[PDB]
DNA sequence: GGTCGTGACTGGGAAAACCCTGG
DNA sequence: CCAGGGTTTTCCCAGTCACGACC
């Protein structure tokens, strides 16, 4: 337990979690109850979800974009467990007046419940609605898919602390795929698709063998896998597989059933749906869960790592180095690395001690300007995984930087 | 009391200051000139109108040495010129020792020995040098090498720049970047001559500090200019004679300002090299470096040559200029100062990024026109589009040397493998086509030249080479001037085409035109006005005197609605800066550091230590025009402020340091002022003897009689067209100029009419000539006879200093040609005379009372000085009796004995703390949207007149 | 209108925004309750955003991204107007027991309301939630910044097509930058940040002149500015400035001010609140009617086109088969997908469609989705190497290498902005 | 009238890429 | 079978004309 309370302070710390320790609960990491993540955790999720769209809708030409909206207005079909959208007026109205009896409170509350929008849960629902549209985008060719990176709301119900029924709303931000397929191939392609994204989540991880996959069957016989990754506590879901089968589209436009068939060679037919949804946030838990051994040092993969150069200047006159150093931030940014501007800070702390709050920062490798590389151009370059300083050209700094960002891309 | 009248009743000198001034009695003008004088003014009937009298002003003046006025200011410019003369003496007769044998490397200075036993002298330490600098400008503007001569023996710097090789160097020059050439506190200041010596001042060391040191320079090239200069026309005759009218004397007597030639007309012999390398203009640092004797050697060959031109000049120049308040002057004006604080760096960046934004604007409206032009080209649609016809519409050829499944994931992997092979195979096939690349092909011929190639470092995407004057933006915008389609011939210029022609002249249009012999048959060709007349081409329709044309209706934009006034008035926003954007940006500061500003500066509390405080040294030639005015590529052609021009507002950041103030002013009417006095001293030596002189003197603009008004009294016409025919006048124009400009200003007055007009209104201005030939009968013969007078004489010196013309226009060489050019002489070298007579008055005035002063700029006729803040006032009391000093001394020069109160003392000697027109208004620039109070916090200065500088100073000059 | 009805036929036909005609109002499409978008407007947005981000963020060494919950969650100020968060099985729970009373059920209603959450109305108070942490983040130095895009959701109000009351949830992409300076740079930063917005919004505009800026102060007198666009009926709020203050700053943590100061230089300061929030779904339309000419010059300019700023343009290249042999045209065309695709460069993928449209029919196709480039692989292209490129602006056919046009390609794209 | 920059255009010369000649 | 004589094309630089800045 202490490795883990050690880890979610260093997160605290060095900004990748936000809030206090107790607002840091592992079950409210877990359910979405977090008060939000910092701005390391901002950037990291901006790069998984980076990673998950070129893999999945940037290399393959039957999956389109598609946004649906983060509500869904009524009415509704009763049983759903969505949050209900409530306006606090009405309410307030109907509490001032006391005239109505117990049964005209309950028909109130039931109309307004058969009329009162709701948040999505999922973004499977919204996605069928766009089946018609993007289905035409093909010129009626299956397969094709949609895909949506996004948030959702659920509820959450936490047995710990709840006095006056109150329940909390946790929010997640899950990546979709709605992948349209004609019948007769269906598992195949389950399978492709299954495959594909554990190599996917393995590929960014340090020891690979912690993530697995598992079969499942729902109540009405479809067919399905779920992924987990092995966090310290345990295994929890981190993407999951349905053969939805086509019970939802013939549901959703029960009239002219032909015009929601698919062309699948030279036939008309209902295509199957497969879902592919995962946890996002909770993959970012996932890959900071992994990255952490004991010197403490997150080492996410360059592919995905927030900060991926660091700067400094030592000792020397101070305005012809923090120009040198401006000038190799902006040419830096220019071609496409994000880059800490640490050569502001006046704060003397120790080359050790700097070193081990980059480390933790899951910085890549660390550039540090004196007077010397004003004598002959070379700039001290520490490597996070060696530990090792290296003194290279400064004019070569970039083109080493984007090789070694390509060279972990590609393996 | 102390109020007084002269024989024409103008108010003069007051007795206490007219005595002081005057000394005491003189042979005053007898009866017989008045009794003609009266005659005359009657005669034209500007005679009687009297003006409310100006408030009499006393001040007991500090001693005024000598006998006499003349005495008093030549015994001041002796005291100040004593050193300097005796230093140029010392240098002009030394015998100089031999060229150093290899010149040494070490970094700053090093002494050669006689035999060339080389030593490094931490700094030279003798009364006169010569010098010159070498810049590599690749490298930034820091100064590189300098080879110094004197007396003892050669002198060698040498930057760090090129000694050692170091990663970079700090963008901002800071003062340990340049020469140590000063005289630290047996003998006291120093004199440098040199070859445009403005160049080789901006890298010494310690004219930077704000102190002041003693030192003054000498530009042989203002010297030269001085001597046997020539004109702009006069220049450009010279060098197409030499290339390959009459009285061609004059191409023996000069040349053009470059080394060599000057060389060549004063001790010629060999003809001076040029190191057609040119390094130092286009090279490398390294490459500097490894070439290093060859360089140094045409550098000492420059210093030898300028000290040659400097020794066969100087009595030359003195037997020529023999005031010293002209040398003393000449001195003076080489000393400019200008201090620029943190406020430089932000006033580039919003410039650059408001003419950026405004260029992008422009440039992506001609765009959007440029690329719908194409589509013009299918189906042979050029032919019938009435502007884009006659551009080249020729296309260039390129030159030549079912089911579903998913996949395996081995399968996918060879999948890839292949397409990846196949693709590269491809990559192969190069060897055919051209190994140079074809640049745009397919697209018509207009099209691909405006595109930039694709081998250009900085190409961008589009037609991003449009601008709007170049010759097909009219067409690409359609412009249709009266619903009259343009059309543009190198014969006649731009113009406008109207149809109806069968094979002559419009059956209903009249303008400029028709030109039958350019013909596109159909039509006409008629001309675009201009402001320059008839006889010139219209040459860019997007042009400023067409700013009116726009709202008019005459013309149309055609292919928009509100596009072209926008284009017309983006035009003129960026008209300036598209021109002084290089040199604006390529002048050199000097950030002095915290260490070297005075003690005050940094006492003061409006001081900030975040803050970076400099300066600029001005590059000004001395005598660089004929006329011996200055000449500076920037600061005197810089804009002064406006709400519609981008980077308008240059001198206004121009600042003060912290604890110091401006104080300048300006002259009055100066030219007019000084034709007024050289007529009346012409006529009887009474002020006002002429027309033009009362105008100049008493003149009442308010109400009545006044120059401007007068003659569009006389004329019938709009005071405005007047004003600027007078000026025209005194700049010296015949009368067909004015029946141009007459018929230009009212297109109902016919020709026939227009001729009379114009005769009758030079004949009341000026007047007819009679026999005896002069100019009499009219109300400015006396001045127009008197400058023609001091012109044509054979030796013609300055009416008041005596600085003979340039030799290159003395009437044995010229004759009957280049009148113009003489006559606007006389009156602008007596104006630099004035101002050099200005600036000796203020330096000792300065340094009686031990004022803490120093020279901002000489802008002609404005003078700007940089003083302390307490001592504010006693500074404008200073300027005000320079004035009153130099007018009285002016006057006596023509022999007057009297000066009127009216001009006796400076308008406006304005205080400020940011160099501009007036101290009222806050110039919102476009670049400055808001204003300096809001940008920069300036506030607005205070302006004083004589009578509030008085009762603030009480009249005194003492603390 | 007509252009204006024609721009929004082109907008639904290729599939730009999603939904119906009688979804696809103005109303509709201002007040944030539009049907959805296409998937070539998801990938516009995604352009703008991203050049916004790039513009803002990127280029800023003091701005860091924060990212506020989608929900406030109870108990609020009293007064708030905002709508109340009930989960459904609470509802759930109340409705299907039947031992509740009416004083049960008025006091369940008043506990909800007392404690509800609500739907984030602006970005700004999330955001200064995270004020100490930023703050501590860069060592204390002022000024230093928040940014944030995503989506707020506003109330709608009609009076036509709500029959029963009901009052819409409006969803709109709002891009806030919350800038705390010194009180001393109130209106310098105030000023340098609407100009940079507004070089901003003009940059990508084919015609800049359109974009407008207006200074407006609140009830409060507090300096701020609105810039706006002209559209063909006339200007809509797409971006506002003000100065705050310190007042909510003040308010959010009312307990000591020693933990809120902030230094400048040596100095510890409370610090003023600049908030810029601009209306990315507004500015989407509008740069959608920037690209649409309305024509009403010369009479014969047909070829309705979409003249998006290449940076923001959705599909930056398009590909095509000519006559020749299938498989291996079809090979070669993948290989340049794939390369095209490695480099950045979104690739549009035509040479799978099996219809033989005439080139001109599928010339207009791809300008109506604003492709900058049309490529398209022949016999020859097999036969050297040479590949064919019909430019939107130009539409003049050239041909290039093929290995030349993954740099002309990149080259272009970058040197554009 | 004098003075200074510039830019767009242009003509002529210099540098670099072709034809088929033939031993 | 390739080096060149003569050919052509393309690149560059001096000069020219119109323009807009202080006097």
């Amino acid at each position: 337990g202490e490795g883990s309370e050690a880890l979610l302070e260093i997160c605290q710390r060095r900004h990748f979690l936000s809030g206090s320790k107790q607002q840091l609960s592992r079950d409210s990491l877990l359910s979405g109850c977090h008060p939000g993540f910092g701005p390391l955790g901002v950037e990291l999720r901006k790069n998984l979800a980076a990673e998950w769209w070129t893999s999945v809708v940037v290399f393959r030409e039957q999956v389109f974009p598609v946004d649906a909206l983060h509500h869904k207005p009524g009415p509704l079909l009763p049983g759903d467990s969505a949050f209900r959208l409530v306006s606090a007026e009405t309410l307030r109205e109907i509490l001032q007046d006391k005239e109505l009896s117990k049964e005209q409170l309950v028909a109130f509350l039931e109309n307004v419940l058969k009329t009162s929008g709701k948040l999505r849960e999922n973004l499977l629902h919204g996605a069928l609605e766009h089946y018609v549209n993007c289905l035409d985008l093909v010129n009626k060719r299956l397969p094709y898919g949609l895909a949506q990176i996004g948030v959702c709301f659920h509820p959450v119900f936490d047995t710990k602390q709840i006095r006056n029924g109150v329940k909390s709303i946790g929010e997640k931000t899950e990546a979709s795929l709605v992948w349209f397929t004609p019948p007769r191939t269906s598992n195949q392609w389950l399978d492709f698709w299954l495959r594909h994204r554990l190599q996917w989540w393995r590929k960014f991880a340090m020891s690979p063998s912690n993530f697995s996959s598992s079969d499942c069957q729902d109540e009405e016989g479809r067919k399905g896998n779920k992924l987990y990754y092995n966090f310290p506590w345990g295994k929890e879901l981190i993407e999951t597989l349905w053969n939805l089968g086509d019970h939802e589209l013939l549901h959703m436009y029960p009239g002219n059933v032909s015009k929601l068939h698919g062309r699948d060679g030279r036939k008309n037919v209902v295509p199957c749906v497969l879902s592919v949804n995962g946890d996002l946030d909770r993959g970012m838990l996932a890959y900071l869960y992994d990255s952490f051994q004991l010197r403490k040092v997150l080492k996410l993969h360059p592919c995905l790592a927030p900060i991926k150069v660091a700067l400094d200047v030592g000792r020397g006159p101070t305005l012809e180095l923090r120009q040198v150093c401006q000038g190799l931030f902006n040419e830096l940014l220019e071609n496409g690395i994000s880059v800490w501007p640490g050569y502001l800070e006046t704060m003397q702390s120790s080359l050790e001690q700097l070193y081990s709050k980059y480390d933790e920062m899951s910085i890549l490798f660390t550039v540090l300007v004196t007077e010397t590389t004003l004598e002959n151009g070379l700039i001290h370059l520490r490597s996070r995984d060696t530990t090792m300083k290296e003194m290279m050209h400064i004019s070569k700094l970039k083109d080493f930087l984007i090789k070694y960002i390509s060279s972990a891309k590609n393996v | 009391g102390q109020l007084r009248h002269n024989p024409l009743d103008i108010q003069m000198l007051s007795r206490g200051l007219h005595e002081q001034i005057f000394g005491q009695g003189g042979e005053m003008p007898g009866e017989a000139a008045v009794r003609r004088s009266v005659e005359h003014l009657q005669k034209h009937g500007l005679w009687g109108q009297p003006a409310v009298p100006l408030p009499d002003v006393e001040l007991r003046l500090p001693p005024l040495y000598g006998d006499n006025l003349d005495q008093h200011f030549r015994l001041l410019a002796q005291k100040q010129s004593l050193p300097y003369l005796e230093a140029a003496n010392l240098l002009l007769q030394a015998q100089l020792p031999p060229k150093p044998p290899a010149w040494a490397w070490a970094e700053g200075w090093t002494r050669y020995g006689p035999e060339g036993e080389a030593v490094p002298v931490a700094i030279p330490e003798e009364r006169a040098l010569v010098f010159a600098v070498a810049v590599c400008l690749a490298e930034g503007t820091c100064p590189t090498l300098a080879v110094a001569i004197s007396p003892s023996a050669w002198y060698s710097w040498c930057s760090q720049r090129l000694v050692e090789e170091r990663y970079s160097w700090t963008s901002q020059l800071s003062p340990a970047d340049l020469i140590p050439l000063e005289v630290p506190t047996d003998w006291q200041e120093q004199l440098v001559v040199g070859h445009n010596v403005s160049f080789d001042r901006a890298h010494i060391r310690e004219q930077y500090l704000i102190q002041g040191s003693r030192m003054r320079f000498l530009d042989t090239m203002s010297m030269h200019m001085a001597i046997s200069g020539l004109s702009s026309f006069q220049r450009s005759l010279w060098i197409a004679a030499k290339q390959g009218i009459s009285s061609w004397d004059w191409l023996d007597i000069s040349s053009v300002n470059s080394l060599a030639e000057v060389h060549r007309l004063y001790v010629g012999g060999p003809p001076l090299e040029k190191e057609p390398r040119e390094l130092f203009v286009k090279g490398t640092m390294k490459d500097i470096r490894e070439n290093f004797q060859d360089l140094m050697q045409y550098c000492a060959q420059d210093v030898w040559a300028t000290h040659e031109v400097f020794q066969q000049q100087l009595p030359l120049f003195l037997e020529r200029c023999p005031h010293p308040v002209t040398l003393a002057g000449m001195l003076e004006m080489g000393v400019s100062y200008l201090p620029v604080n943190q406020n430089w760096e932000r006033y580039l960046a919003e410039a650059q990024g408001t003419y950026e934004e405004l260029q992008r604007e422009m440039k992506k409206s001609l765009m959007d026109l440029a690329n719908d032009a194409c589509q013009l080209l299918s189906g042979e649609r050029y032919k019938e589009d009435p502007w884009l016809w006659d551009l080249e519409w020729d296309l260039q050829e390129f030159k030549q040397k079912e089911d579903l499944g998913p996949c395996s994931e081995e399968e996918e992997f060879q999948q890839d493998v292949m397409a990846r092979a196949c693709l590269q195979k491809l990559k192969g096939t190069t060897e055919l086509l051209p190994k140079r690349p074809q640049h745009l092909p397919g697209h018509p011929g207009w099209y691909r030249k405006l595109c930039p190639r694709l081998d250009d470092p900085a190409w961008t995407p589009g037609p991003s080479l449009l601008s709007l004057q170049m010759r097909v933006t009219p067409k690409l915008m359609a412009l249709t001037w009266d619903g009259f389609p343009l059309h543009y011939s190198e014969r006649h210029g731009w113009g406008y085409l109207v149809p109806g022609r069968r094979d002559t002249q419009p059956s209903y249009h009249h303008g400029n035109g028709p030109y039958n012999d350019v013909d596109i048959p159909g039509c006409w060709f008629f001309k675009l006005p201009h402001k320059d007349g008839n006889s010139c081409n219209v040459g860019s329709p997007f042009a400023k005197d067409f700013l009116p044309k726009m709202e008019d209706g005459t013309l149309q934009a055609g292919p928009g609605g509100a596009s072209g006034p926008r284009a017309l008035e983006i035009n003129k926003m960026i008209s300036f800066w598209r021109n002084a954007h290089k040199r604006i940006s390529s002048q050199m500061v000097v950030w002095l550091p915290r260490s070297a500003l005075p003690r005050a500066v940094i006492r003061h509390p409006d001081y900030d230590e975040e803050g970076l405080y400099g300066a600029i040294l001005p590059q000004v030639v001395t005598a660089g025009t004929i006329t011996r005015r200055a000449v500076e590529p920037t600061w005197l052609t810089a804009s002064n402020a406006r709400p519609d021009r981008v980077g308008s507002e240059l001198k206004a950041m121009v600042q003060a340091p912290p604890g110091y103030t401006l104080v300048g002013a300006d002259v009055d009417s100066q030219e007019l002022w000084i034709a007024a006095v050289l007529g009346d001293a012409h006529f009887a030596g009474m002020h006002g003897c002429t027309a033009f002189g009362w105008m100049t003197l008493q003149g009442r603009k308010s109400r009545g009689t006044d120059l401007h008004s007068k003659t569009a009294t006389t004329v019938g016409i709009s005071r405005e067209h007047a004003k600027i025919f007078n000026y025209g006048r005194i700049y010296g124009a015949g009368q067909p100029f004015a029946e141009r400009l007459l018929m230009q200003f009212n297109h109902r007055l016919t020709q026939q009419e227009a001729a009379e007009k114009a005769q009758q209104m030079y004949a009341a201005t000026k007047g007819l000539r009679w026999y005896r030939r002069a100019w009499k009968g009219g109300t400015e013969s006396e001045m127009f006879n008197k400058l023609e007078s001091i012109a044509t004489s054979d030796i013609p010196r300055t009416p008041v200093l005596g600085c003979c013309i340039s030799r290159a226009l003395e009437p044995s060489a010229v004759q009957e040609e280049f009148m113009t050019s003489r006559v606007n002489w006389v009156v602008q070298s007596s104006a630099v005379d004035y101002l050099h007579l200005m600036l000796v008055a203020m330096k000792w005035l300065f340094e009686e009372f031990a004022i803490d002063g120093r020279f901002c700029i000489s802008i002609h006729d404005e003078v700007r000085y940089l003083v302390r803040e307490e001592d504010r006032y006693r500074a404008a009391l200073a300027l005000q009796i320079t004035n009153l000093l130099t007018r009285c001394m002016f006057a006596y020069k023509l022999g007057l004995n009297d000066l009127p109160q009216s001009v006796a003392f400076f308008s406006a000697v304005d205080i400020d703390r940011c160099l501009r027109k007036e101290v009222t208004m806050d110039c919102k620039t476009p670049s400055n949207p808001t204003g300096m109070e809001r940008r920069y916090g300036i506030p607005q200065g205070e302006a004083l007149d004589i009578y509030q500088i008085i009762e603030l100073t009480k009249g005194s000059l003492e603390k």
